[PDB]
Formats: C-alpha cells, structure tokens, sequence
DNA sequence: CAGGATGTATATATCTGACACGTGCCTGGAGACCGCGTACGTGCGTTTAAGCGGTGCTAGAGCTGTCTACGA
DNA sequence: TCGTAGACAGCTCTAGCACCGCTTAAACGCACGTACGCGCGTCTCCAGGCACGTGTCAGATATATACATCCTG
DNA sequence: CAGGATGTATATATCTGACACGTGCCTGGAGACCGCGTACGTGCGTTTAAGCGGTGCTAGAGCTGTCTACGA
DNA sequence: TCGTAGACAGCTCTAGCACCGCTTAAACGCACGTACGCGCGTCTCCAGGCACGTGTCAGATATATACATCCTG
C-alpha cells in the first residue's frame, strides 16, 4: 500500500518521508511529518497551480508561459509576500504605471 | 470560415428528446411539499396516492410543448412560447415574483429578449435551485442559484448569488451551444464544435474560494450527448465512445467492477450498439439503447434499480455479510417493455413504453411512483393505467425528487382500437 | 545516467486535478521544481529549529504543521493547515 | 440584504453626495446668538447624510497655523475641524468664505447629526449623518468635541 | 488606549534618534500605526512560537527567535 | 507639418510594450563579455555553462527591472517625472545596498 | 570594454520595462556601474562556490545558490 | 538548576588577550554571545548545506573555512581564513 | 560687529552594586577501540500619570519519575 | 520487534500580576513668530565548566567647576 | 472642434517542435521485525555588430573501480 | 579497532570554445522643438519513478485584416 494512496495527497508522500530523513532536517520524523508537509506542498501546488490556470486561459489559450505563472503570482495578494522574495524566471513585471505618468488635459 | 467545418452536432438533432407535436395537457405526482405539484395554496391539493390532470395548465388554453423535471423547480416552455412557473421560490427559482408560488403561471415576454428578436427556446433546464435556457440564436438564458457542497448561495462566481431576474449569460465558447444537461447544482452545457462545457460546482474540475462559477470549459473532446443526473455525469464522444465522470460511491458511471471520477470512463459495448437516450439521479444512473433494451447502473439500497431479488446481476455490490448493496453492471434485463425514452429522479425511475404506458420502478413511499396507496418501495417497473392516462398515449417523461411530471393526451382508436391487444 | 528524482511527473499530476486542458512550458515547468524547492527546503527549518528551540530529537507533524502556520502567509496558512489536517486525518483512517 | 449588501449601498449613496456636492434640503438662517446656522427645509430622516463638512483639507499643524494667525485677527470665525484620519492629524480648514453648508453648521451636544470619517480610496471625508428625524424649520446642530477649559471659558455655549 | 501610548515626545525623541530635523504634524501618530504595523507583525509570530510550545508565559528568546525569522535578529538577550 | 507623437506618448508606450514581454532586454553576446569580463577578477582561465550564463542575466535582469522600478518613486516622489542620477542612489540607501 | 556592453536601448529597455517615464542623462551609466556592482557581487560569491567543489566550469545551479545566498533566490533552473 | 552552558567564560577569556582592563556590561556580555550565537549559526549551514551541494555526508574543515570565506567579509576573511590555518597547522601539530 | 545669557564639556568627591575570581561539584569531553502664508518650533504654565517600592497571592514554568504508545 | 522518545500525572518555587500612595519628571496646552513648505559507536576515567558565594573597584552619581556656543541692541 | 495618419488589438492559415504519454528497466520505498532656459524626447539616415549556423577540436565534467587514510 | 567515506588514477563523452561570412536588426549620430527640470536499524520483495523513444497539437508565425488612439490646420 502506498501511504500517497492512503492519506490522499498526490505527490509522492513516501517521497517526503525519504527526502525527510536524508535531507539532514533532524534526527528523527514521524510518519505524518511527511503526510502533513506533503499536504502543506500539495495545497500549495494546487492553490498556486490553478491560479496560473485561469490566467493562462485568459491570455493565452491552454498551456501556462513562466510569464503567466509569475503573471498570478504577483497578483494574490497572499502568495505574492510567499514569493515576494523570490525572482520566478522570464516574469517580467505585472504592468503598472504611476497617477503621475499617464495623459493628462 | 475556418469554424463551419467544425461542428459536428445540431440543435435539430437534438430535437427528438425534448419538444413535440401537439399540445398535451400535462400531469403530476407524489408529494410536493414544497408547492411543487402545482396544485394551488390547497393543502388537499398536496397529497396524491396516484396520477391526475392539470386544472390552471389545461392542454389547449395554455398550450404546453416543453416540460422541464426537478425537485422545488418544475417549469415549462410552449410553442408560442411561454415560460411556466411551478417551483419553490426560494433561491429564485420560481423567476418572478409571487400560494402563488403553487400557481402556474406564465413568465412575462419582457424578461427575455430573444423573443423579442426572432428565436425560441430548444430545452428548459432546472437543477436543484438553477434554471437556464438554451436559446436558438446562440446565447443562454439564465435564473435561480445552486446549492453549494458546503451549503450556500452562488449565481455568477462573486458578481452574482441569487439570480431570481432572468437574465442572459455571456459568451462562453464561439460555437453555438447545443443542448443542455441539468442535475445537482452542475450545469453543463454543449458547444456547437463538440466542447462539453461547466458551470456551478461539479463537485462529487477542482479549486477554491470560488471564481469557477461563470465559466465555461474543459474536458471530453467532440461530445454529441451531454446527459447530467444529479451527482452522476455522463458524455459520448461523436467517435462513438461512453464516459461518465462524477461521484461513483454507489456506481453511478458504470466504470468501476468495484464499488470518485478522475478523468472519464465509462462504457464496454460489446459487438455494437446505439443508445438512444439516457438520465440518472443521486444513486440511479440509466441510459437506453436505439433497439429496445435499456442499460442501468445504480444503487440496491433505496430500491432505485428495477430488479427485485430473484433478478440480481453477477457482478453486483453486496455488504461485508449483509444485504445487496448496488448494481454498477449495466443491463436491460429480459422481463421489460419497449421503452422509448426515460426520466429519472433521486431514485424514482420514471420510464415511457412505446404504447405510452407508464412504469415507475423506484422508491414510490411519497408517492412518486403513482400507484396508489402503498409506503412500500417499486422492487421493478409498476404498469401503471388509471382513469386519466390509461388510453391517453404519455409523451414527455419527468421526475424531481418526490415528484414525476407525467402529461400528454387523450388517445383515440387509434391507441385502443390499435393496441388493444393484450 | 544517475537519476534526476524531479518533481516533473508529480507537479504535472497535481496540474491535471486543478486544470484538465493543458498545460505548461519548459522553463515554467522548472519554475515549478523551484517552487517546491525553496517550500520544502524553508518548511523544513522553521521545522528543523522548531525541534532545537522546543528540545525534541523527532520532527513530528507537531512541527511541521505549527511552522507550516508560522510560514504560510495569512488565509492560505489555514487552507493547507486544513489540507494537511485532511491528509492527517485520511493517513490515520487507513486499513 | 446583507449587512455587507446595506453598507455597500450605504457607501455608494455617500460616495455620490461627496462627488456632486449637493446640500439639498438645507438653508441658511440667522440663529439668535450663534451668527449663523443651518437650518432644515425638508424632513431628515436617521442615518440619513445631511452634509459634508467641506473646505481645505491638510496635516495635523496643516490645519493648527491658520489658528495662529486667524488669532492674530479675531473676526474671522473657527471653522477649523481636526480629526485623526489612519493614525496622522488629517482635518479640513473651513475658515475661508464660500457656499458650502457644512461650515456654518452650529454647536450641540444633544443635536441632531454626528460627524464620522468617510474614506473614499485613501482621501478622508468628514460628513455629517442624521444622529434622530430631523424636523422641518429646525436648526441642524452637531457635536463640536471641544471640551477643554480654555475654549470653555472663552465661550460657554460649547458645554451645553 | 494603546496607540496613544507611544506618545508625542517620544515618537519625536525615537525620531531625533536619527537626526529627524523637524516632524511635521501628520507624521506623529503615523509612526503609531507603524509602530502598531511592527508591534503587530511581531508579536502574532512570538506568541505563534510561544504556541507551539505550549507557553502561556511567553518567553524572551520566543521574541528573541521570532524577532530573528522576521528579519532583524536582535542581539543580547537570547 | 509630417506624421508625429507629441513627446511622452511614444515612451509611453515604451512602457506598455516593454512592461509586456518576458524578452530579455539586454543582449546575449554583449553580457557574455560583462561575463566573462568580471571572471578575471575573480579566477583567471575559466569557464561556465552557457545555461548558467543566462540566470546571471536573467538576474540581474530582473534586479534591475524593479531596481529601475523602486527608483521610478525616487524621482516620481520628488516633485519629477524624469529619472535622474541621484534618484537611482537614494534607492540604493533605502535597499542598504551602500549606506 | 564589457561595461559599455550595457548599452543605452538596454539600460533603457530594462527601465522601461518597470515603466521609466524618462531616463536623464547621468543616468544611463549609473546603471553599468550598479550592474556592474551587482555583476561585481554575484559572480565573486559564485565562482568561490564553484571553488569549494573544484569545477573549473562554472555550474547554474552554482550561480542559482549563490543567487540564492545573495537574497534574491531565483526561480527556474536550480 | 540544568546547566547552561553559556560562553560567557570562554568570551571573558578572549577579552582578556586582547585587552587585560578590563571589562564589560552584564547586558553587552549577553550581546557577545550573540556574537557568537548567529556565527556559529551561520557558519554551520553555508558549512551544512556545501555537503549537499557538493556530496559529502561529513563537514570536514574543507567546508567550515570555505564558508568562512564565503561567509565573513573581505579584510577580516583572509584574516580568520590566516588565524584558521594557523589552529589548523597548531591542531596537526601536537603531540 | 561682540559681549553676556544657555547650557554643554569637564573635574572630582563618594557611595553603591555588578564585575570578577575563588570553590565544591558533576557531567560532558577525552581515550582506546522670489514671495504669500501657514505650519511647526521654542518656552513657560497647567496637569496627567509614569516611575517608584512595599508586598502579598499564586499562576504556571520547570523538573522528575513512571507508564507506554511512536517510529526507525 | 523493541529501544525509547514522548505523554503525563505529580511537585518545587521562580516570577509574573495586582496593589497604591507620592514626589515630580514629563506630557500637555498655548501664545508668539520666523524659518520653511509650497506655488509661481561504546565503556570508562576525570577535570573542564557552571552554579554558588563573596569582596570591591568600575562607574553611576552629584555638586561644581570652567567652557564652547548661539543671538539681539 | 475632428477626421486622417500610426500602429496596436485582432483574426486565421500553416508549418514546426516541445509537450505528453507509452515502455523496459532498476533502485528506492514498503513490510515485518510663473518663466527663463536647457535637457532629453522623437524620427530618420548612417553604420556597427549582434545573431545566425555550420562545424571541427578537446577541455573537463562526470562516472567507476581500487586502495587507504579519516573520524566516530 | 574498523567500518567506510574520501583520495585518486583511470576513462566515457557531454558541452563549452573558437571559427566566420552575412542578412539586418539595432546601436548610433544628429536636427528640431516642446514638455519639463529648476530657480524664483536491517534483510527482502517489487513496483513506483526515470531515462528513452515517438507522435502531434499548443503555439510561434505571418500576412492581413479591422481597430483604438493621438494630434495639427
């Protein structure tokens, strides 16, 4: 039986047992350690994934650019602290131009 | 005009199994405790042990073509056309203002304004608090709201919760869509090229805090037959295929030899076949084939499928050392009538002979069934022949929740000196 | 050849759930390793202290949840600390 | 409708009357005792938005320095209003003369309109809400909030 | 109170702190919504960390580590 | 009088074609030089994998995208719409890249 | 030359790119000297990570990690 | 009373070395091992992380300095990085 | 253009307590495997409450021994 | 399977909380005006390290000089 | 006050290659223990070289098996 | 003491470096002028996962519309 098949949660939880204790994290990790941080991953995976999923329907046509990826993520207001230390790859900024910058009579 | 040599199903192809020729007068059944039945403020007008007649909806001064089956939603369009009104108006699922709300009443013409631009509406849709009409022009009619898996009130994602107006939807999808699919609160609709499209929930394809509902695609890949039952979907691909992706706790897309959906599977026809129609409820799943003999999955629980004790499937659900718990094997049987079309409900399987006799196979203890005074459930089908709609030839099939929409006409020598064989 | 264990096969499969139709690119389709990348990596030491500054040599769920909290920002936090409750909740009812 | 639903609509009414500027059912009169006061031409009803306090808006000392010259000459009347606007002094200084409404409004601690902070997209908005059903021909009236005993004792109308 | 708790002649004493020549009138309670803003990002962590202990007395080096993760780790105490 | 653009509009739309593309705005071959060029200082007779090469751009790229972006307010904060000298520093004092 | 490599409908380019309403004339180079500051920076860090393995080809993941290390940990390749 | 293994010892030693009088605060002689808390920290991680970017599961002196370098500024590194192979060459050297 | 009113740099007597070193102890480490104008500064009077300690009450952090369910 | 970390009832006692009158530093209020804003791995041996106790010199303290510095007639 | 010159949003034919799914394989995971003025923008002509690929040479990263000195 | 990671000579082959003429996009130069700056743990079983191969639909592409938008006589 596979623990993923059990618990529920789509990547690879034995995975996340195995990378767990060889990554050098601690000494010991308990079975759910793995279950539950999978699930913290996989929640992310998806909460972000879907996100890329609606915008990349809207500009382009089915398949995610980098550009629509990054294109989401700057745009929840959430996610965009959790990646507002990061520089996600062929982004480019989500346009914006200042009160002061745009036409004016 | 790179779109023309694309669509591969029609509104008129579609037009068997939805309006017909003459003007029936309609029926009703079972306990419509939500003023559902439409049978005025009368709380003796409620019950029903057996069939009846419409008296504000008569065959000639209303004049009602189209029907449309749900469980607090039953509304009708005519040839005229019309928009009929008998549902619990609750979540705006009546479509006006209205007791009243247990009185057929006709929608005004200003509200929709295709009808004041050159075109009628091919099907009336009606899910568990929804309503929407698929126009002939290209655009979808819309009312009421569905009922969320958690349990609350949406219309158009966030820009709409309780949609009691009826109103247009925008474009979704270029090409025109076909038909409609009604069931739960999942609606879902089918493109002129063959796009199954989804609006709602559709939970049992997956996400949060809403924005889903609105749109729109995906899945499939050039579907002829889109045909929703409650938490059960169903979808036929123009390449002669069968997929049912939904909530198989009890078998209810017939792709699992043990008792959810991910991606669609469904059907192994051996040899050949053409299925000529198919609906399904909660745990009752059915699809009909162009021969004769029909081909049902579903539960064994309820009574929602027609095969009682003696004829059980091989390959069927049982307990861990109890009863038999479902049926997700297709299969017509052998002691069955020629069925054809059909109508289901949550399990109250309302079906139509081919000499328009009834027969209600499903849990009829409020009465959905139509057979009298009797708590039991239907263990097959119950040939049903009463004083109104013995001779009257039955047309259009329907069932809600503790319902089933019954209506046609009084038949002549035709159907006794015809059929009176027996 | 040594074996590139990436994230590729199962950050596809959790695309599928989300969106059926498509769909990712090849730069993109890194970006994604890179997101479960700095989450596993960051997750594991607001795990891994947590253990140190609370003295118990066994990272359980006990940590990894409570930095999960502590490292997710605000209304995602109680999604994926939901999630994982799940998770938590299917992983123990199993036969 | 919701609270959300009534506040929404609550805010967009409001939003309207601070774009337009409108002081419909509202004239001037000469009070006995008071210069100049507001009077009502129509029925009020409470909660209703009676009128925005308007004139230039500005910083903490950005309203309190036309203060220390308007002392340098009596005559010209205290019109200024302070407020705390998101942690920060933000008021709006209604000294000079012009046919707004809101400025000639008179002093009662037991009136019939309270003054509350409006925020339209970041710019603060004093106005002025019905507290109770404002009578037609009686004066509007509202909560000065200068208790203090130096502008006390200068004039006594402030503590009744 | 609370917010008026960090008081004019000490908004303007941690101001001149770094050579603030003049604040001007708005600037003041400004400095209490971020103080507010700081005081509140902080503690939420510290007592999240206090949590995940079991503390109802919070500890310094609670603050100490939070006041670390947040970004500004603080030396002495800890 | 020929066809023209009142001066702005055209930059202008500088900005919404360049604030469009994920286009990297600076050429390869040119960077392979500033590359290769601060290597020497670093360690004489090397190499590196062109893949790699790229992310330093990307990086510093993107760093200064916003770095230009952050300083869009140095100026726009002080009383101008034209980005001077002065105002890409005080940006670097605000960041603590320098002060 | 290597700093006269960032040219001026680049520097532009990359400064349009988060909306310059106009760049001055000092300006321009400012960006080469900051670019190459940030060159400066990275690059050294680097190249001393890909020493601490003894790779005389520079890995990316090596430019990642100290991308990483740096502040700003770039997403993509790594 | 469990022990708290504090370096203020080690720190007032080292003081001494450098300067004989005297001397130092109760608050600032907490400040120094704070000094020496997020060194020993810093240094650890830039030396634990190395292994795994570079395959080797013991953190040798061939990390710790690496770091060290890596991690101390330019000046003072080359200093420590000479104070380092100093107790480096010291250490092989004993009896 | 300059001498007198503010208050800061500076000097030295003097008590206080925390820095610093001695000691029994115990466990962890060792060893072998320009100009209109108003906003804010400066200074003195009125007034709020911070800072002070004196101290009793006890919450609850901290430590220990035991049983046992967790995870390598 | 099984070594053992973790659960947990049980218990010593540090340390956080409420108390509460009082000298007074400090927050507050206000008038005058001018500079200034802003628009133009494991068993064993044992001494290194820490908790504990104790004496006094570094430094806080304060009266008291002299000093550099800012400003109007 | 407004119609015509720029160039951006939009539509659709059409070839290309990377996304995506099948397969033998092997190892890791699973299970039991306001105003003077100049700086910079806009647009067209001259001119530098980036980008292109075609490709041969081989540095050096990467992997393997063996011996042995390092550190728990 | 001793299990074994690390040193290391040995070896396959990816991938980085130099080459080099050419269409042309782009950097460069310059004139005119107006908006804008600036001053006023372990043995075992085995299938999950990855490298490999292969077919085609998402999307880059381009001629070609129609479109929103900016500006002087």
């Amino acid at each position: 039986k596979t623990r993923s098949s059990r618990a529920g949660l789509q990547f690879p939880v034995g995975r996340v047992h195995r990378l767990l204790r060889k990554g050098n994290y601690a000494e010991r990790v308990g079975a759910g350690a793995p279950v539950y941080l999978a699930a913290v991953l996989e929640y992310l995976t998806a909460e972000i994934l879907e996100l890329a999923g609606n915008a990349a329907r809207d500009n382009k046509k089915t398949r995610i650019i980098p550009r629509h990826l990054q294109l989401a993520v700057r745009n929840d207001e959430e996610l965009n602290k959790l990646l507002g230390r990061v520089t996600i790859a062929q982004g480019g900024v989500l346009p914006n131009i200042q009160s002061v910058l745009l036409p004016k009579k | 005009k790179t779109h023309a040599s694309h669509i591969i199903n029609a509104q008129e192809d579609y037009k068997h199994m939805y309006l017909s020729v003459q003007p029936l007068d309609i029926f009703c059944w079972g306990t419509g405790s939500m003023c559902e039945l439409g049978l005025g403020p009368l709380a003796k007008n409620k019950e029903v042990k057996r069939p009846r007649l419409n008296p504000f909806l008569p065959r000639d001064e209303a004049k009602i073509i189209s029907f449309a089956v749900g469980g607090m939603h039953t509304l009708a369009l005519d040839e005229e056309s019309n928009v009929w009104s008998w549902g619990c108006n609750d979540v705006g699922a009546l479509g006006r203002d209205t007791e009243l709300e247990s009185t057929p009443a006709k929608i005004p013409r200003e509200s929709f304004p295709p009808l004041a631009e050159g075109h009628k509406v091919v099907q009336l849709a009606a899910t568990d608090n929804m309503s929407c009409a698929l126009f002939s022009n290209g655009e979808v009619y819309a009312w009421g709201t569905f009922r969320c898996n958690e349990g609350i009130l949406g219309f158009y994602q966030d820009k709409i919760k309780i949609q009691k107006t009826p109103w247009k939807v925008p474009t979704f999808s270029k090409y025109n869509i076909v038909q409609l699919a009604p069931g739960k609160d999942h609606i879902l609709f089918l493109d002129e090229e063959g796009m199954v499209f989804a609006w709602g929930n559709g939970q049992q394809m997956e996400r949060f805090r809403l924005k889903t509902l609105d749109p729109r695609p995906f899945g499939l890949r050039h579907v002829k037959y889109i045909a929703s039952g409650e938490n059960h979907c169903f979808a036929l691909t123009k390449d002669n295929k069968l997929v049912s992706w939904g909530l198989n706790q009890f078998g209810q897309c017939g792709v699992s030899e043990d008792v959810l959906v991910t991606k669609p599977k469904r059907l192994a026809l051996p040899d050949n076949v053409v299925i000529r129609s198919i609906a399904a409820g909660e745990h009752h799943s059915l699809i009909l084939s162009q021969d004769g003999d029909l081909y049902s999955c579903g539960r064994l629980d309820m009574f929602e499928v027609g095969i009682p004790k003696d004829n059980l499937p091989e390959y069927t659900y049982k307990d861990v050392h109890g009863k038999a718990r479902a049926v997700p094997l297709p299969t017509k049987l052998n002691n069955v009538p020629k069925f054809k079309s059909v109508a289901a409900g949550s399990h109250h399987s309302v079906a139509v002979a081919q000499n328009g006799i009834a027969y209600s196979w499903g849990f009829g203890e409020t009465y959905a069934v139509g057979l009298g005074p009797f708590e039991d459930d239907t263990e097959v089908p119950t040939r049903i022949k009463n004083t109104a709609t013995q001779d009257h030839n039955i047309i259009l099939v329907g069932c809600g929740g503790q319902f089933s929409v019954s209506g046609g006409v009084k038949l002549s020598d035709e159907d006794a000196e015809k059929r009176a064989d027996e | 050849k040594t074996r590139k264990e990436s994230y590729a096969i199962y950050v596809y499969k959790v695309l599928k759930q989300v969106h059926p139709d498509t769909g990712i690119s090849s730069k993109a389709m890194s970006i994604m390793n890179s997101f479960v990348n700095d989450v596993f990596e960051r997750i594991a030491g607001e795990a891994s202290r947590l253990a140190h500054y609370n003295k118990r040599s066994t990272i359980t769920s006990r940590e990894i949840q409570t930095a999960v909290r502590l490292l997710l920002p605000g209304e995602l936090a109680k999604h994926a600390v939901s999630e994982g409750t799940k998770a938590v909740t299917k992983y123990t009812s199993a036969k | 409708k919701s609270k959300a639903e009534l506040q929404s609509e609550e805010r967009k009414r409001i939003d309207e009357l601070i774009e337009s500027g409108k002081e419909e059912g509202m004239k001037i009169d000469l009070i006995d005792g008071k210069g100049r006061g507001v009077i009502a031409t129509k029925q009020f009803s409470r909660g209703d938005f009676v009128v925005e306090y308007h004139g230039d808006l500005i910083e903490i000392t950005d309203a309190k320095k036309r203060e220390a010259l308007y002392a340098q000459d009596p005559s010209t009347g205290c019109y200024m209003y302070y407020f705390q606007y998101l942690s920060k002094t933000y008021c709006v200084d209604a000294t000079r003369e012009t046919n707004r409404l809101g400025r000639l409004i008179n002093h009662s601690k037991c009136g019939n309109c309270q003054t509350k902070l409006h925020d339209i997209d970041g710019v603060p908005h004093l106005i002025l809400i019905a507290s109770r059903d404002i009578a037609a021909g009686e004066e509007l009236l509202y909560d000065y909030g200068d208790r203090s005993k130096a502008s006390i004792e200068a004039f006594p109308w402030l503590k009744h | 109170d609370n917010i008026q708790g960090i008081t004019k002649p000490a908004i303007r004493r941690l101001a001149r702190r770094g050579g603030v020549k003049r604040i001007s009138g708005l600037i003041y309670e400004e400095t209490r919504g971020v103080l507010k803003v700081f005081l509140e990002n902080v503690i939420r962590d510290a007592v999240t960390y206090t949590e995940h202990a079991k503390r109802k007395t919070v500890t310094a080096m609670d603050v100490v580590y939070a006041l670390k993760r947040q970004g500004r780790t603080l030396y002495g105490f800890g | 009088k020929p066809h023209r653009y009142r001066p702005g509009t055209v930059a202008l739309r500088e900005i919404r074609r360049y604030q469009k593309s994920t286009e990297l705005l600076i050429r390869k071959l040119p960077f392979q030089r500033l590359v290769r060029e601060i290597a020497q200082d670093f360690k004489t007779d090397l190499r590196f994998q062109s893949s790699a090469v790229m992310a330093l751009q990307e990086a510093s790229e993107a760093y200064l995208v916003a770095l230009f972006e952050d300083t869009n307010l140095c100026a726009i904060h002080a009383k101008r719409v034209t980005i001077m000298p002065k105002d890409i520093q005080l940006a670097r004092r605000i960041r603590g890249e320098r002060a």
